[PDB]
């Protein structure tokens, strides 16, 4: 099928991008003295 | 904190924190260069509108040529 | 010709006003039948 | 001591109607809105902007009253009483679709109005502003169907009518010009809706089967205080529930609440984003690869397809009566049709 | 700790790192635009500003970079089509770099900013507190805007010191950066008149410096001091971001129904030009006057610009796209080569047919044609057991003048119904779709990709607006309403004044 | 409270029946001769059912010119004979 | 008609009839 | 006379729809 | 240097990284097919 | 590919219902 | 020259003046009569 | 699949002109507008128990026996919008209204869908308004009659042999 070829690097970018930027958030949350 | 040359000359500028005038001050005159802006508004809005034509303003590409 | 409240009872109110609305209401649907907007 | 303020202590009394500053704006403005509406429904055409009856005067009836668009050779015209169309002629006016603008332009400015009402009485009152904030959605709405999307379009015509039919008319336009069902900033703007509504359904449904027995009565609703301390229902039995059910829970009521907020609002305003590409034909139409695939391969076909079909008879179908300021003439032989029907 | 969505706050009594911020954000837009010059330097091609614009090619920088004056490449072209130009620095590529340079030394500053945060500057010389005083900061600010608003129009537009604008005739065939006098009279405030727009930025600019010198001499009434709450600098931007989202809103308006800073040679045509068939007329009175003077149909024809009659063809048309149809209108309908001629249909009969054009709303639209009447005379059917109208029962031909088929007759009905379906489209155009592998299908130009981001980006910003208009005027109960709130302030008959609590 | 009588209170007293036995049939009754005395059609513009076209026509009046829209629906009001 | 609308008034008043003359003198309502 | 907000706000109302509900009611009798 | 005062810790609690991370992959699947064409 | 990453994000999306489900932060009472 | 729309323009122009002050005037004049009980 | 499902039923059925589609619209707009409205007044009357630097949802705490909002100035707020009776001060009353208003409007969307599957349709009113003469005047009603027809001309363009579309 003739897709657009940024469709998967924008796919991959959209979800890693503000997933990552969650991850680093809630793993220092974690680290955090209790 | 920190003073700096560039910080000494500005200082005047950055002096006056909080100061107003007495009560309701120019407040008046505000509000008629308020009411004159809205008119203003309104008349340019009219005009690109075309629900106010005035006479040698064609309002359109072939505007002057 | 007293302001005073409560001279009439809020029930009698209630379903004279009820039934003028019905009456209202089944003339506009009598309506739909009958003159404009009956097709006919 | 001085009038500005025994004007503020008046606009500001506590009486059964709340007035304030805003009040000014928004009581003349809904007002005229709605007798607009009221209005131009009861009593003016749309012959002359659209070829349509549209009042009860005519013999329509609740469902197909509507107060029209003017005509699309009025482009965008503010369409003002004393303007250049109308020229003064109330008569005229009502001809030309000049109740559109009015209903419009006051229905917009009352609208601001009563979000100001929103943020006067909790200013007055003391509570945070969320109220107002949350009817952010509706006026994106509004704006962007009732005002962005005609100003790209050639004229007002093409804007909503106010009307119930006219509305479905709207939908079915979209349907078939722009495939709005494809978009997925509508598809946002359905999940927000039908969500909230979930939100609605299931929180009221989940608090009254968690209530506290606070009185001896089979009907449970006097067996509350609007002054007591405690919760009138268990938010850890509501919480175990659904923890149970489907697996997770709300445990903490604040987030609960702004979540509710959050879901509707946030869907009314993807869908508004959608309607401003919309005003530009920017439309979520097509897939160029599912296209180009079927162009080819003539047994190819997807549920994607069969709606571009329907599209293609909507437009066909409906555009010579919808769109009268064109002059379409479609002879019988084009008109798409598939076998029979 | 912070929540995610409230991280910056950290800035709001640092005025030294908010500056940083701001250097940094400034850093990051100018190096947008640096880069975005040069991507664009990278994939411009020059070489046909008839029939391959800028706006054909999804250019979106340079033609605002032509539009106040930068016009050249070091590489010796123009986008007007001249070679041998000398553009001096100021070219596509000095203006990128320049851009570049200054994202660079706006970053550097944004780190000593950071670190040098606590500068003596920012602190009240009374309470010792951090403290901006945002009432006369708003004057210096306005002064300046004055002052910089007045130079562009009295000095750049002009070209008293400066190159002026790009102006053109009312068809977009001669467009050229020119100097402009402003305008005075009424006419200035016609969006389509040059002179205004410079006759506003010397005006403006006056009023301007005027209204800086009062914000900068005189402090704010109390009363509006404290019911703005002008010692909290989130009021302030409740109120630029407002003022943001106006101005985002007119420049989507100006772009969308066209103006003398939105040039169709820049931008492409409008829906508009579409709509009310502004090209079809033109072309029409040009061959007509043509006609007149005794020049034959071929002639008259032939004397039409390319340039005018690619103005008239719906895959220009910025109502013609798709939201996720991405990149240059190019990639649709093809890099265009040049124009087939204008197509004249006839029927057996020797009467001039019209083939009915497609509205900017339909995605595919019939094949219909009717006499100079709007008497339907032939189609291409669709069921065809009943066909009255097909080509090969009215025996529809199509004859060329001027462009490559210029004097060419066709009379097969495949050959006919194919051209009847491109005038649809208006003028007849042939296409490169090898090129860029096009594929057939219609995309906006950049002014309706403008038009779109900022219409979009203005009703976003209104939201921005409500919120923190919101947290300006609620700072006192934004963390909660008070724990001991007095219930006779919120049930009725307590208080003569709502909220009031000497009126009880 | 907010210091008016309530509602019920109102609605149920025999001066508010007096008042209003009068004062609701006749915006009734003047509601009913706005329209059957024709006089609603002539305010609007509204077409009577015999003034949606003239005898043989079967093409809408539709407005073309936004600035002369006056005239023209005029224009289409002398056609109706 | 006038006779359906009459047959209307008279079957719709009975109800709140019973209703009424039972308020009035007291009855086991 | 001494009128209120409240007062003033039911009537603005209610005193069109009883005029409009008439009209409406005229109309059913309406023939082409 | 002497330290800003004005620094804060930031922090993002599990479910506000479930309910996020649910954001961002719906949103990804809605989106994809649209970026793909 | 792009069935992949149809398929991909929906097996996250999947995995995430898992952990929101069977490795929430567990409600306490206070 | 004072065309047809500018006349237009001053007739809507004036028509809000006269809302705007005669609505400002009748509040006003009301709030002056109806005043808050406070001492 | 789902919008080709909808586009056919308006075709067929005209739902949009049905009157429980419309209490079912009636139903999910209200219930969005309620779950807004509801969520905003809660959050505006939400007891100060936090700081700035932190989220106000740890002021309150699962379990709590204590209402976490003030419901008087939530009252107070809705009460003086409108006017105070249109407000709620019972918070069982709203909650159930809550419930049912959604739930009863979407019970009519489905009895909708479930009549329509008997050929009970939408209202009809094409060509309802006719002039003196008996030329038919259209109304928003015959133009999306003319939308439908669009939509039952090309849908299943290889299914039908015979002239009606009977099921
Ligand atoms: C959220 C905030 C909440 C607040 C909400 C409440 C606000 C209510 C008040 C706002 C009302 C504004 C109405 C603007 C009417 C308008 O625009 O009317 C349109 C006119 C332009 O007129 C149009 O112009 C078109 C193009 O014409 C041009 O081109 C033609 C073809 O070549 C001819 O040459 C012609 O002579 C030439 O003028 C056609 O002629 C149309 O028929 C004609 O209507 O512009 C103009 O008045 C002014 C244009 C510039 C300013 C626009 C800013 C406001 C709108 C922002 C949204 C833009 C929409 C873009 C789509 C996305
Ligand atoms: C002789 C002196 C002079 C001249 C010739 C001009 C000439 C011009 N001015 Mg300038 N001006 C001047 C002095 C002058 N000015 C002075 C002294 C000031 C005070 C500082 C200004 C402040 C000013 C402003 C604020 C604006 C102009 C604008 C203009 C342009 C009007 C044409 C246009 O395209 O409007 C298009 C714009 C409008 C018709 C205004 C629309 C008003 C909207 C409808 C208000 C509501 C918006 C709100 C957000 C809601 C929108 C809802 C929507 C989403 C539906 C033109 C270049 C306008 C401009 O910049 O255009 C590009 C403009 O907005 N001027
Ligand atoms: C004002 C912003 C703006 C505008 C109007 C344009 C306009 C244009 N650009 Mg430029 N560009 C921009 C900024 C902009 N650009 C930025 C910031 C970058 C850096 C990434 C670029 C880099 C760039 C490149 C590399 C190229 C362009 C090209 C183009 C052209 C084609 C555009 C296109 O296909 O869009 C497509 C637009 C869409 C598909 C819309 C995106 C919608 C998003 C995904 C929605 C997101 C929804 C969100 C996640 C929902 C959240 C919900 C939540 C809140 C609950 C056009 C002239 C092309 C060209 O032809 O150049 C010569 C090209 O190759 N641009
Ligand atoms: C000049 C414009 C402007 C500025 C300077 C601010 C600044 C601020 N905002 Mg406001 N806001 C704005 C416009 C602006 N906003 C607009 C247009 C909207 C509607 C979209 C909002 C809606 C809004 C809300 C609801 C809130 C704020 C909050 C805040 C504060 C904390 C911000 C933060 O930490 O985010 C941190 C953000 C991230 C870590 C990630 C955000 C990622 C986004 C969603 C996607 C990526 C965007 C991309 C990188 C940027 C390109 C932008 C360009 C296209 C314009 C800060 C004072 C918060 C507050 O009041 O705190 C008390 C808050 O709750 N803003
Ligand atoms: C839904 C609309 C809406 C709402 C609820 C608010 C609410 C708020 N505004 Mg914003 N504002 C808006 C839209 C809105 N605004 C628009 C469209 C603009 C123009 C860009 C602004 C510009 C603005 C500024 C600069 C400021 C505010 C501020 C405020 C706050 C205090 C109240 C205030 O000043 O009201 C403003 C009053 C109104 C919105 C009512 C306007 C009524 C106009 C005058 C009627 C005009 C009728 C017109 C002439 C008819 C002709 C129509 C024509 C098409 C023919 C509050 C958060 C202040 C703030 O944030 O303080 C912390 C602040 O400084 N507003
Ligand atoms: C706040 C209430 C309010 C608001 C915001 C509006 C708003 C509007 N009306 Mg509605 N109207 C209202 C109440 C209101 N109306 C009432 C109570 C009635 C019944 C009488 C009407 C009857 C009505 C009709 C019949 C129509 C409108 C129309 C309009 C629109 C255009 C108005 C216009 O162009 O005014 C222009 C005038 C102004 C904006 C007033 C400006 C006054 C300035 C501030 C004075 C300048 C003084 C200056 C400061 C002095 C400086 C001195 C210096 C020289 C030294 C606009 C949407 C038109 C419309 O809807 O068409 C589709 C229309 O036809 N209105
Ligand atoms: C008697 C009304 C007929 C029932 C209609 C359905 C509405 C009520 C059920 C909604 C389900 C919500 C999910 C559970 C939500 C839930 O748990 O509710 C709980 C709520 C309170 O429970 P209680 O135990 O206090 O009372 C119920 C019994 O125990 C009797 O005391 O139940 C009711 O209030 C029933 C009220 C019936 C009285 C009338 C209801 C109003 C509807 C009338 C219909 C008019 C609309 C037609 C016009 C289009
Ligand atoms: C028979 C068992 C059936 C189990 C089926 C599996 C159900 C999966 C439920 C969703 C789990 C994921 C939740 C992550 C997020 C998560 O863990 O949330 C946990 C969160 C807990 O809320 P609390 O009140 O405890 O926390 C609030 C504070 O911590 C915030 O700081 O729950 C909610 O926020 C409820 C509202 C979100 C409701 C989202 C429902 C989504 C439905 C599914 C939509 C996606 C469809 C995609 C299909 C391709
Ligand atoms: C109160 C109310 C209301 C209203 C209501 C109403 C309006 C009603 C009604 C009603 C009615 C109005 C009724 C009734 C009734 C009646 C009846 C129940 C009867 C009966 C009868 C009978 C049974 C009979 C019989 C017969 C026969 C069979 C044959 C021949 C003879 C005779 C006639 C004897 C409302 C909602 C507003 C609200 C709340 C409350
Ligand atoms: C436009 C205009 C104006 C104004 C006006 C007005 C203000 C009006 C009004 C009005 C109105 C204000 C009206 C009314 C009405 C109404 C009605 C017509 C009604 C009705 C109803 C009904 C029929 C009912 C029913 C129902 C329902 C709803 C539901 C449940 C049941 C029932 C069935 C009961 C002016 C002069 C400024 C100027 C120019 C224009
Ligand atoms: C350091 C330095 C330097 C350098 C510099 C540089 C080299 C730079 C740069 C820069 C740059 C090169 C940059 C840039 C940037 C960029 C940007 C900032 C961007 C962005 C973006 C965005 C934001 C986006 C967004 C979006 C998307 C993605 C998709 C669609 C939608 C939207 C549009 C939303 C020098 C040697 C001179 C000197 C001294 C120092
Ligand atoms: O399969 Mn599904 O859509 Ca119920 O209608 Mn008959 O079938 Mn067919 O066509 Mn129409
Ligand atoms: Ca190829
Ligand atoms: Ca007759
Ligand atoms: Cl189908
Ligand atoms: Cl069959
Ligand atoms: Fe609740
Ligand atoms: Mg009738």
């Amino acid at each position: 099928m003739e897709v657009n070829q940024l469709g998967l690097i924008a796919t991959a970018l959209f979800v890693l991008v503000p997933s990552v930027f969650l991850i680093i958030l809630y793993v220092q949350t974690e680290s955090q003295q209790k | 904190a920190r003073r700096t040359w560039l910080g000494d000359i500005l200082r005047p500028l950055n002096s006056e924190y909080g100061k107003v005038a007495p009560g309701w001050g120019t407040t008046p005159l505000m509000a008629v260069f308020m009411g004159l802006f809205l008119v203003f508004l309104l008349i340019i809005l009219e005009i690109y509108n075309s629900t106010l034509i005035l006479d040698g303003v064609n309002v359109s590409w072939k505007a002057l040529g | 010709m007293m302001s005073e409240g409560g001279r009439i009872p809020l029930w009698i109110v209630a379903t004279v006003a009820g039934m003028g609305v019905i009456v209202i209401v089944g003339l506009f649907f009598y309506g739909a039948y009958a003159g404009l907007g009956s097709s006919l | 001591r001085g009038w500005f303020d025994i004007l503020d202590d008046w606009l500001k009394r506590d009486r059964f109607v709340f007035v304030g500053w805003s009040g000014i704006l928004l009581f003349p403005c809904a007002y005229l809105a709605l007798g607009g509406w009221l209005t131009g429904t009861t009593f003016v055409t749309s012959w002359y902007t659209h070829g349509l009856a549209s009042s009860y005067l005519e013999g329509c009836n609740f469902l197909t009253v509507a107060v029209s668009t003017p005509a699309n050779s009025m482009g965008h015209s503010l369409l003002l009483l004393w303007g250049p169309e109308a020229q003064g002629d109330f008569t005229r006016w009502c001809q030309l679709g000049g109740l559109w603008t009015f209903i419009a332009l006051h229905g917009a400015f009352g609208l601001i109005g009563f979000m100001l009402r929103q943020f006067e009485i909790a200013r007055l009152v003391g509570v945070r502003p969320y109220n107002a904030i949350a009817f952010s959605a509706p006026i994106a709405v509004f704006v962007s169907v009732f005002l962005i999307y005609p100003l790209g379009q050639s004229s007002w015509f093409f804007a909503p009518s106010f009307g119930v039919a006219a509305i479905f008319r709207f939908l079915l336009f979209f349907q078939g010009f722009h495939n709005w069902t494809l978009n997925p900033f509508h598809m946002m703007g359905v999940a927000g809706v039908l969500g909230g509504a979930l939100l609605c359904a299931i929180h009221g449904a989940t608090v009254e089967n968690t209530l506290f027995q606070d009185g001896e009565g089979a009907s449970t609703f006097r067996a509350f205080n609007p002054t007591q301390a405690e919760e009138t229902y268990s938010m850890v039995t509501a919480n175990r529930f659904w923890s149970q059910i489907f697996g997770i829970a709300f445990s903490n009521k604040r987030w609960l609440h702004f979540f509710m907020l959050f879901v509707p609002v946030t869907g009314l305003w993807m869908s508004a984003i959608g309607v401003v590409g919309l005003a530009l034909n920017l439309r979520s139409y097509d897939f160029i690869s599912q296209e180009i695939r079927a162009a080819e391969d003539p047994e190819f076909e997807t549920f994607y397809t069969k709606n571009l079909l329907l599209n293609e008879g909507i437009r066909a179908w409906m555009a010579p009566q919808d769109q009268p300021h064109e002059n379409f003439v479609f002879p019988e032989e084009v008109l798409p049709r598939g076998n029979a029907l | 700790g912070l929540p995610w969505y409230r991280v910056h706050t950290v800035l709001i009594n640092d005025p030294g790192r908010l500056i940083a911020a701001h250097l940094m954000h400034t850093a990051l837009v100018a190096g947008w635009a640096g880069s975005m010059a040069l991507y664009e330097l990278a994939t411009f091609d020059p070489s046909d500003p008839v029939l391959n614009p800028m706006w054909r090619q999804g250019m979106f920088v340079l033609p605002f970079m032509a539009r106040l004056g930068v016009t050249g490449s070091w590489s010796g072209w123009s986008i007007t089509g001249e070679t041998g130009i000398d553009p001096g620095f100021w070219s596509f590529e000095g203006v990128a770099l320049a851009h570049i340079v200054l994202s660079g030394l706006l970053f550097l500053a944004a780190c000593w900013h950071w670190v040098y945060w606590d500068l003596e500057l920012f602190r009240d010389p009374r309470t010792g507190e951090p403290a901006l005083d945002l009432p006369k900061m708003f004057g210096i600010h306005l002064f300046l805007a004055g002052l910089l608003c007045f130079g562009f129009g009295a000095f750049h537009l002009t070209g008293l010191f400066g190159p002026g604008m790009w102006v053109s005739d009312p068809y977009g065939l001669t467009g050229s950066v020119q100097p402009v006098a402003p305008e005075w009279g009424p006419d200035g405030f016609n969006p389509y008149n040059p002179g205004g727009v410079v006759a506003h930025h010397i005006a403006a600019g006056i009023v301007g410096i005027i209204a800086g010198l009062f914000h900068i001499l005189v402090r704010p009434p109390q009363r509006l001091y404290k019911a703005l709450r002008m010692g909290n600098i989130e009021t302030v931007l409740s109120s630029s971001i407002a003022a943001v989202f106006f101005a985002a809103f007119v420049v989507a308006g100006t772009m969308w129904y066209g103006s003398a800073t939105t040039p169709i040679e820049l931008f492409g045509p409008t829906r508009y030009q579409w709509d009310s068939s502004y090209f079809q007329q033109e072309i029409n009175r040009r061959v007509q006057a043509s006609l007149a003077s005794g020049a034959t149909l071929e002639e008259a024809w032939s004397a039409i610009p390319e340039k005018l009659a690619f103005y008239d063809y719906i895959g220009n048309n910025p109502a013609k796209g798709g939201l996720f149809r991405t990149g240059p209108m190019n990639k649709g309908d093809g890099i265009a080569q040049a124009w087939k001629g204008h197509a004249v249909f006839r029927n057996k009969e020797g009467e001039e047919l019209f083939v009915r054009r497609m509205p900017a709303f339909f995605e595919s639209f019939p094949v219909i044609l009717t006499d100079k009447n709007g008497v339907v005379k032939a189609d291409i059917p669709f069921r065809r057991a009943e066909s009255k109208y097909s080509f090969e029962q009215q025996g529809v031909t199509v004859s060329f003048y001027g462009g490559e088929l210029n004097g060419q007759t066709f009379t097969d009905p495949p050959t006919v119904k194919s051209y009847a379906r491109k005038a649809i489209f208006g003028e007849i155009f042939e296409f490169d779709t090898e090129t860029l592998n096009s594929d057939g299908i219609f995309r906006t130009s950049p002014r309706g990709w403008f038009t779109f981001a900022h219409a979009v980006f203005a009703l976003l910003f209104f939201f921005g607006h409500i919120w923190h208009g919101a947290r300006t005027l609620f700072r006192d109960v934004f963390s909660g309403i008070d724990p001991e709130l007095s219930p006779e302030q919120v049930e009725w008959g307590f208080y003569q004044k709502v909220g009031d609590v000497t009126t009880r | 409270t907010t210091g008016e009588r309530p509602f019920s209170d109102i609605i149920t007293s025999v001066r508010y029946w007096v008042i209003h036995s009068i004062t609701i049939p006749a915006l009734f009754i003047a509601g009913w001769l706005f329209v059957s005395t024709g006089l609603a059609y002539d305010v609007f513009g509204t077409p009577r059912p015999d003034s949606y076209y003239a005898q043989e026509q079967r093409s809408i009046p539709l407005v073309t010119d936004r600035f002369e829209a006056k005239q023209q629906v005029e224009t289409f009001l002398e056609q109706l004979k | 008609v006038i006779a359906q609308l009459t047959m209307i008034a008279m079957i719709g008043i009975a109800g709140p009839m019973i209703i009424f003359l039972l308020a009035v003198r007291r009855g086991n309502l | 006379p001494i009128f209120t907000v409240r007062w003033v706000a039911v009537h603005t109302l209610a005193v069109p729809t009883i005029f409009f509900l008439g009209a409406i009611a005229a109309m059913q009798f309406i023939q082409r | 240097m002497e330290p800003n005062p004005n620094r804060q810790p930031v922090e993002l609690n599990r479910t506000s990284l479930y309910l996020g991370l649910l954001l961002i992959l719906v949103l990804a699947l809605l989106f994809s097919s649209y970026f793909f064409n | 590919m792009e069935t992949i990453t149809y398929v991909f994000i929906f097996a996250c999306i999947i995995a995430l219902f898992f952990f929101a489900i069977f490795f929430r932060e567990p409600p306490r009472i206070t | 020259t004072i065309t047809p729309s500018l006349k237009g323009f001053f007739i809507g122009l004036l028509s809000g003046a006269v809302v705007l002050g005669l609505t400002f005037a009748v509040l006003i004049a009301i709030s002056q009569i109806d005043k808050v009980q406070r001492s | 699949g789902t919008f080709n499902f909808m586009i056919v039923f308006q075709a067929e059925h005209n739902i949009l002109m049905h009157p429980f589609h419309q209490l079912g619209v009636a139903g999910v707009f209200g219930g969005a507008l309620f779950c807004a409205m509801h969520g905003s007044l809660v959050t505006s009357s939400l007891i100060r128990e936090t700081t700035e630097t932190e989220s106000a949802n740890y002021g309150y705490k699962f379990g709590q026996e204590e209402e976490t909002y003030n419901i008087v100035a939530a009252h107070g707020y809705f009460g003086r919008l409108i006017f105070q009776y249109a407000s709620f001060n019972n918070s069982r009353s709203l909650h159930f209204f809550l419930a049912a208003w959604p739930v009863v409007g979407v019970w009519f969307a489905a009895l909708g869908i479930s009549t329509m599957a008997f050929n009970l349709n939408g209202f009809n009113f094409n060509h309802s308004v006719i002039d003196a003469k008996g030329n038919v005047i259209n109304t928003w009603a015959d133009i999306i009659n003319r939308a439908n027809l669009g939509m039952e001309v090309m849908h299943e363009r290889n299914a039908h042999n015979f002239p009606l579309d009977l099921a």
